[PDB]
């Protein structure tokens, strides 16, 4: 058992966007309901220095 | 593997043995015509395609 600092909360946005299948799509608009992660999230930020 | 276009209908497939692009091109479109000047003059038609 040693000294160790406390886990932070940060925030994230415009990440968490993939492919949702594998179908190629040029100049065209498709919206689907598929697993992503929202803009404007708060997530625990970790560290280890 | 797989692509549609902008009317969002699934017609390409990439080729996974050539890496190739192969698109859909069906031969089956159009109607068929007749044109029939009258019966009861002559007896001669003419096909007419679209």
């Amino acid at each position: 058992t040693r000294t160790q600092l406390p886990p932070a909360y940060t925030n994230s946005f415009t990440r968490g966007v993939y492919y949702p299948d594998k179908v190629f799509r040029s100049s065209v608009l498709h919206s689907t309901q598929d697993l992503f992660l929202p803009f404007f999230s708060n997530v625990t930020w970790f560290h280890a220095i | 593997q797989f692509g549609r276009d902008i009317a969002d209908t699934t017609d390409a497939v990439r080729d996974p043995q050539t890496l190739e692009i192969l698109d859909i091109t069906p031969c089956s479109f159009g109607g068929v015509s007749v044109i029939t000047p009258g019966t009861n003059t002559s007896n001669q038609v003419a096909v007419l395609y679209q």
